[PDB]
């Protein structure tokens, strides 16, 4: 009985134009613990990404947090690609700058 | 109250890879205090908060040996396992534990508590009474069985009850004022609107701690439970969570809507309204 | 201080 992982792609700091921030990947509730979590640039896969160590909640799903710095502008695309188990082909999020 | 000391436990199976990997980590009020990992370099239990630096070396020498026999034993426990369920070698299972204590303010035992789950699912779990337990299916009922006659669960109400309130009692003491923290969130209504009769008001909460929080939206006295969007709480990567909650309003009627923020670092709850510059 | 000698499944 696995579970499909939820993602959300976001920010540490309120995003602006031409200035360093972090891009987070937060990946949760997820059965098997074993996931690949891949971040892009407008297409392109971003190669220095951080993991968080993984954990468990109460109800037995594991969540990981994946990150990259980055400088955003007008018009880089920025998503997270995750594959696992549960799902048939893997899931890419979208970064919304407003979500 | 209510202070926690949980162990969470988890224990996977890698075959045509190498040995299971093993991980135990401790929270105390869910924050993490301790971890030990053994895919890492040089397996030992590690501090995972710097007030947990006070402890000496025979502690973290004492815990570390625990962790490594503990893994083995987990090792053989996936092996069991494989012949409850008749199933492969050469596939991967996951099994997890919690296994932990909490006390109120007064220091007395609420609830002790231990479970067991195989691949996701509840396996065995120990009930409230620290007598008897609860098997989840037939598989579980052979480990039911063994510590029933084997008499495990009084051995396990003398750590729960006695070991594990009195070193989550030194464990507070050492970091009380660590984990008496609180960050209050900075919170604020962003608009966004579309070429339509209809726009979307966003409600913020960034840098708080801890991750327990509620944002809600009312019109005029009632919530918007149904009609209200809102994502699950979420690291910043800096100690921080991030919230926020959304509704779709009609146009020109920003005003008619309010964002509530609850918070414990608040002196009061947060009462936020659309504004512009303009 | 975790949980030491895990009785076995």
């Amino acid at each position: 009985i696995q579970k499909t992982p939820q993602i959300q792609v976001y920010s540490r700091h309120p995003p602006e134009n031409g200035k360093p921030n972090i891009l987070n990947c937060y990946v949760t509730q997820f059965h098997p613990p074993h996931i690949e979590i891949q971040m892009l640039k407008n297409g392109k896969k971003i190669p220095k990404v951080e993991m968080s160590d993984m954990s468990f909640s109460k109800d037995w799903s594991f969540y990981i947090l994946a990150h990259t710095e980055f400088t955003p502008t007008e018009t880089d695309t920025y998503a997270c690609r995750v594959k696992h188990d549960s799902m048939a082909e893997p899931k890419t999020v979208y970064w919304d700058r407003d979500m | 109250g209510p202070h926690s000391l949980r162990y969470f436990v988890t224990a996977v199976s890698r075959p045509g890879l190498g040995e299971p990997r093993y991980m135990e980590v401790g929270y105390v009020d869910d924050t993490e205090f301790v971890r030990f990992d053994s895919d890492a370099e040089n397996p030992r239990y590690e501090p995972r908060a710097r007030w947990m630096e006070q402890e000496g070396p025979e502690y973290w020498e004492r815990e570390t040996q625990k962790a490594k026999g503990n893994e083995q034993s987990f090792r053989v426990d996936l092996r069991t396992l494989l012949g409850y369920y008749n199933q492969s070698k050469g596939g991967s299972h996951t099994i997890q534990v919690i296994s932990g204590c909490e006390v109120g303010s007064d220091g007395r035992l609420l609830r002790g508590y231990q479970q067991y789950a195989y691949d996701g699912c509840d396996y065995i779990a120990l009930n409230e009474d620290l007598k008897t337990w609860t098997a989840a299916d037939m598989a579980a009922l052979i480990t039911k069985h063994k510590w029933e006659q084997a008499g495990e669960a009084e051995r396990l109400r003398a750590y729960l009850e006695g070991t594990c309130v009195e070193w989550l009692r030194r464990y507070l003491k050492n970091g009380n004022a660590t984990l008496l923290r609180t960050d209050s969130p900075k919170a604020h209504v962003t608009h966004h609107s579309r070429p339509e009769d209809k726009v979307t008001l966003r409600c913020w909460a960034l840098g708080f701690y801890p991750a327990d929080i509620t944002l809600t939206w009312q019109l005029n006295g009632e919530e918007l439970i149904q009609d209200m969007e809102l994502v699950e709480t979420r690291p910043a990567g800096d100690g921080t969570f991030q919230k926020w909650a959304s509704v779709v309003v009609p146009l020109g009627k920003e005003q008619y809507y309010t964002c509530h923020v609850y918070h414990q670092g608040l002196p009061e709850p947060l009462t936020l309204r659309w504004e512009p510059p303009p | 201080f975790a949980p030491g000698n895990w009785p076995a499944l």
